[PDB]
């Protein structure tokens, strides 16, 4: 299984060498996206009955 | 102790209405019990609900007072109601027996040709047959002879003294359906055994239970009615009361012998009680 | 000892990846979103109930117009419904009734389905003859076809029980690309919003991020203790969420290359069948085997609410492109629209 | 109120509803069997008797009763991902070769095919999706088993066997060990039949067992059982 | 391909009877509702009858009510119009039109060639095409105006206005369905803009095959009514 072993090693090389940012920055980016689109989400805040197709 | 009898018979009426309402709620709340077989149980529980709610209570005031003071029009309406609904209960039992017979004997063709339209047709046929056989003769027998032979004080049917009418009504209401039910359930017991046992013994115990309940409740009154039309004074009022009460207890115990036998009803019963 | 030395090199590389992930984890997601307000309580009522399927519903998918949705059940019938009026636009009989997934194209012209027949069938909706015809059958998978998603009218990505994903050109019926690397059955996939990348969760308790053009696995994400039944991307495309059989959902981040959040409760021991996000990404909705659906605050991991209206297992769920409503399809043969 | 095109769309939807209800009734009147067993255990012979990649699906009709039979032997993927798809089948037809009582597995050394079939039967019979489903067990290749039982004893597979090397005692022993792998004796029944070469008594046995299952299902529906 | 062929025309004495047939080929006939639409020779189109898919709904115009009978035979893929008590006004060319109705469908999309019938001798929506003829040259944009007596915008957001083109010597062809949607096989230069009761059909960069008569039809309510038609001609 030398082929499968060397393919797993090359895969782990190409996964190791990637660029990684810090968890705090990605958490801040997800929080910023969630607050940038808060008012566009009907599930988060209910729309009026006239606006809602299924209720009306 | 007169008022204690009213309390225990009111509790019996309460058990009847609460069991039948909990059977209707079991059919409607649970999605897995809404079958064609359960529509007949629905109709039977509605008839037994009517019997428990109205027929029992007016008999309780009747027995405690001793005489019927409500009137003569309400007496005829009560008699026509109690008799028509009670016959409808017996006919619902007969079509449950027929449905079970055809299900067991022809397992591959009969549930394919049994629809909700045929179930509704047989339920309607049972209620219509009970109404046609019991309501006109009780409402109009006094007019047919031109007078009311029934004393105002006591509420009962005028044509109970006529032998031919009593024998016809008794044979049609009870002595023909009980023999049809006995023959069909015996053949259900024989058919159930695995041609290819715990199953046979369990279903035969169920058959014997439901048949013993129907016999030990409906039979005493139906005996008294036939005896009365020959010898009027032979039966004292207390025995007449026993016979009618037993006929009511059949409706009381009906959601135990029929509904509870299917364990899914037991699961939905115990969940709805808590 | 060439085999053993490459095993040690693999273990060393895994240690290096774990250390590089631990290096870039200064804080948690819970420590940063500890000051934002909770979403409150989310009470969603059943607006519509779609009736007509006679067996278990295994998948559904919304159209991009947010009004039409295809649903697949094992009675052998794809139904295309109008959510607004509960009208059946189409009923498509399937050649094989063992279906596990369905997709509806972004143009609206095609639907796809597949399952235990190992074939992805593409059905044309806009035909001159007025009926729905089989336009294409894609064969080449050697295991059951568990998920399919359209990229456009000509390309589709499928996942299968043969531990492989595949990118197909529809008009020639050929596997243009084969994605390999998963050791267990791939149970779900999800496409990014730009459709350049896709993620797949398999039965080896891992999720792999794949480039669509270059055909390679960019990143591998672990953490789950059991099979990943469901996967769904975050609306920006920089994160995804996995639903597994260990009764937890997990939020992973592509740029930090590790797990950000775990969504679990001690009350919940049943596995997750389906996950999706709201339009803002603040809510994460998950269907469970306990017959219910749970709405989680995706930034705070609190249970924001419960969608409880099904008598059997919630097998599938989806959110419209405008975020107006959630469709849940279940094993009790009903779909419900909630808002 | 609705417009003209809305009314015609509602009428189209109701026509679709009636076609769905008719197809559902026609599907309900058929019998669905799930065919399971080890590889080369006589499943193909069973399919050929009943008839006269992916999921093989065989139809036949016998005594005005329609049978679909699903063979899932070509699925090499994990079973618990798709076995719940067959939750509502009428019965499971399980094929076990008797002649495999002395044959080692070719995939795994020093593991017996009969023990592997017993482990598969134990996994299927006690599966949480098949608690009420009945099992029709076919013990295939009984003439080859009778030829082998004269020279090779049963004690090499079942060392606790205390009977003789005659056909009937060994066959009864294998049948008893397969029927005692059933944990849920009360809720399900196991029907056992031996192979018949061109007699066609196997389609008849499946018919009888399915009729018994349908009778028991009707007794449970009517509340008598 | 999709094909509807009509037969049964000819010369009929007044007060007589005749039966028109429309044979369908190349499409799933039993899923389409069908219409009969007549066209008196000098005049424009006039809707006659409608039978739904599955024959559950039948409508007639008021001037053929009681005399005409529409029917379909779905295994033979045939549409029938049994016409009795034929008057002089009945003289027209008759077309069978297929139309399917679901969400997003395009009704009235295919028209048959038509058969000629020669007979010897209040709350309806009124669609007005004010200009009867417009002279135009190729390469020039042109607008065709239709006006409705009632608002064609329903409460569901749909506006039920259809635009058809009849080239000289041919059957009418669907151009625009439901005011703003363009039909399959129609070039993108056609456009439809309407505001409730006033509608416009815009032809940018007119070509030689755009001449002919343009009809607006409402589909809000039965009976379906057409405009008088606006003719485009060269020079
Ligand atoms: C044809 C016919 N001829 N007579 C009668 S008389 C009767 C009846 O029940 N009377 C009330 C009563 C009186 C006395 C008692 S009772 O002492 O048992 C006590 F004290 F009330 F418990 C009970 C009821 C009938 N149902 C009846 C019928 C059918
Ligand atoms: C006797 N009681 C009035 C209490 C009930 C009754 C009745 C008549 O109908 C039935 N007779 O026997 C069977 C049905």
């Amino acid at each position: 299984s030398i082929a499968q072993a060397r393919k797993l090693v090359e895969q782990l090389k190409m996964e190791a060498n990637i660029d990684r940012i810090k968890v705090s920055k990605a958490a801040a980016d997800l929080m910023a996206y969630c607050e940038a689109h808060a008012k566009e989400d009907p599930l988060l805040t209910p729309v009026p009955a006239s606006e809602n197709p299924f209720r009306e | 102790e007169m008022v204690f009898i009213a309390t225990v018979t009111g509790s019996l009426s309460l058990v009847t209405v609460v069991g039948n309402i909990l059977v209707m709620l079991s059919i409607k709340v649970n999605r897995q019990l809404q079958t064609v077989n359960n529509y007949f149980l629905f109709s039977l529980a509605c008839a037994d609900l009517i019997i428990g709610a109205f027929s029992m209570n007016l008999y309780t005031v009747y027995i405690i007072k001793g005489y019927w003071p409500l009137g003569a029009v309400v007496c005829d309406l009560w008699l026509a109601l109690d008799y028509v609904v009670s016959n409808a209960s017996v006919m619902n039992l007969l079509i449950i027996s027929f449905d079970r017979y055809f299900c067991v004997t022809k397992p591959l063709t009969y549930p394919a040709r049994r629809t909700t339209k045929m179930a509704g047709l047989m339920i309607a046929a049972a209620w219509v047959l009970s109404f046609v056989l019991w309501a006109p003769a009780i409402l109009f027998w006094q007019f047919v002879v031109g007078k009311r032979t029934v004393p105002d004080n006591q509420c009962f049917i005028q044509f109970l003294s006529n032998p031919a009418v009593t024998f016809g009504t008794a044979i049609a209401a009870f002595y023909l359906p009980v023999v049809i039910m006995t023959v069909l359930y015996i053949h259900i017991s024989l058919a159930s055994r695995s041609r290819v046992a715990a199953r046979e013994r369990k279903v035969t115990r169920t058959i014997f239970a439901i048949l013993l309940a129907f016999i030990l409740t409906w039979t005493p009154y139906n005996v008294m009615v036939l005896v009365n039309t020959f010898c009027q004074s032979c039966i004292p009022d207390t025995v007449w009361s026993i016979g009618y009460w037993l006929c009511y207890v059949n409706s009381t115990i009906n959601p135990a012998c029929y509904a509870l036998c299917n364990a899914t009803f037991k699961k939905t019963f115990r969940h709805l009680l808590l | 000892s060439e085999l053993d030395q490459l095993r040690q090199e693999a273990e060393q590389l895994k240690n290096q990846i774990r250390d590089a992930r631990k290096a870039c984890a200064d804080a948690t997601l819970s420590q940063i979103t500890n000051n934002i307000d909770p979403v409150g309580r989310i009470q969603m009522r059943t607006r519509r109930t779609l009736r007509g399927h006679l067996a278990k519903i295994y998948a559904m998918h919304w159209g991009t117009d947010s009004r039409l949705l295809v649903s697949a059940s094992q009675d052998g019938k794809l139904i295309i419904w109008d959510s607004y009026t509960t009208n059946k636009v189409h009923a498509i009989p399937l050649r094989s009734s063992w279906v596990m997934t369905c997709a509806y194209a972004p143009s609206g012209n095609y639907v796809a389905c597949g399952g235990l027949d190992n074939i992805c069938s593409i059905y044309n909706l806009k035909t001159r003859e007025g009926n729905v015809r089989v336009s294409r059958e894609l064969a080449g998978h050697t295991g059951y076809l568990s998920c399919c998603r359209f990229l456009d009218d000509n390309q589709i990505v499928t996942s299968s029980g043969d531990t492989t994903c595949a990118l197909w050109d529809i008009e020639t019926g050929q596997q243009t690309t084969t994605f390999t690397g998963h050791t267990g059955d791939v149970m779900s996939l999800s496409l990014a919003p730009d459709t350049r990348l896709f993620v797949s969760g398999a039965c080896d308790a891992s999720a792999k991020l794949w480039d669509v053009r270059e055909g390679m696995c960019r990143q591998t994400f672990t953490g789950h203790e059991s099979d990943i039944n469901a996967i769904c991307f975050f609306p920006n495309g920089n994160a995804f969420a996995t639903g597994s059989d260990d009764a937890t959902c997990r939020l992973f981040d592509l740029r930090a290359d590790q797990e950000l959040m775990t969504y679990s409760h001690d009350n919940i021991i049943c596995g997750i069948t389906s996950v999706s996000f709201s339009k803002s990404g603040r809510l994460l909705l998950a269907g469970y085997d306990d017959f219910n659906c749970n709405v989680w605050d995706a930034l705070k991991a609190d249970r924001a609410g419960v969608l409880a209206g099904h008598d059997n297992r919630v097998s599938c769920l989806g959110v419209t492109d405008d975020g107006m409503a959630v469709a849940t399809g279940s094993w009790d043969s009903f779909l419900k629209i909630w808002n | 109120t609705l417009s003209a095109e809305d009314k015609a769309a509602v009428e189209r939807s109701k026509m679709i509803d009636r076609n769905l209800r008719e197809d559902g009734e026609k599907a309900a009147r058929e019998v669905k069997l799930l065919l399971l067993g080890a590889g080369e255990s006589g499943k193909n012979t069973i399919v050929k008797q009943m008839k006269i990649t992916g999921i093989v699906e065989t139809h036949f009709t016998f005594k005005d009763l329609h049978f679909k039979m699903f063979d899932v032997g070509a699925q090499r993927s994990e079973r618990k991902k798709w076995i719940h798809c067959f939750e509502g089948v009428t019965a499971i037809i399980f094929c076990v070769a008797l002649s495999d009582y002395d044959l080692v597995l070719a995939e795994d050394e020093e593991m017996n095919r009969m023990h592997a079939s017993m482990k598969l039967f134990d996994s299927i019979c006690n599966n949480k999706w098949f608690t009420d489903t009945s099992i029709i067990l076919f013990l295939n290749k009984k003439d080859l088993f009778e030829e082998k039982i004269k020279k090779s004893p049963l004690t090499i597979c079942y060392p606790e066997y205390a009977g003789s090397n005659t056909y009937e005692e060994a066959a009864a022993y294998i049948q008893c060990q397969f029927e005692d792998l059933n944990k849920r004796k009360d809720t399900k029944e196991i029907y056992t039949h031996f192979t018949c070469s061109t007699d066609t008594k196997n389609v008849q046995f499946v018919f009888d067992a399915v009729t018994d299952v349908i009778i028991k299902n009707n007794l449970k529906d009517c509340g008598l059982f | 391909d999709v094909q509807l062929v009509e037969s049964g025309g000819g010369l009929v004495q007044p007060g007589g009877s005749r039966k028109l047939s429309c044979s369908a080929s190349g499409f799933a006939f039993s899923s389409f509702g069908m219409h009969w639409v007549r066209q008196a020779p000098e005049k424009g189109l006039e809707w006659v009858a409608y039978i739904s898919s599955g024959s559950g709904t039948i409508y007639y115009a008021d001037t053929v009510k009681g005399r005409f009978t529409i029917s379909r035979d779905d295994p033979k893929n045939t549409l029938f119009l049994q016409m009795t008590s034929l008057r002089s006004e009945d003289t027209a060319m008759y077309y069978c039109v297929r139309s399917i109705y679901y969400y997003g469908s395009s009704p009235f999309d295919f028209w048959g060639q038509g058969t000629t019938l020669t007979v010897s001798s209040g709350s309806d929506i009124v669609m007005t095409q004010a200009t009867s003829s417009v002279p135009v040259t190729p390469g020039e944009s042109v607008s065709i105006s239709c006006r409705s007596s009632k608002s064609l915008l329903h409460s569901n957001g749909n506006t039920y206005l259809y635009w058809f083109l009849q080239r000289p010597g041919q059957s009418p062809q669907l151009l625009i369905y439901r005011m703003s949607n363009l039909a399959s096989g129609v070039p993108d230069r056609f456009s439809g803009s309407g505001s409730g009761t006033a509608f416009t059909l815009t032809i940018s960069r007119l070509e030689a095959e755009d001449v002919g008569v343009y009809y607006c039809m409402q589909h809000l309510e039965y009976p379906l009514t057409f405009g008088a038609g606006t003719k485009l001609e060269l020079k």
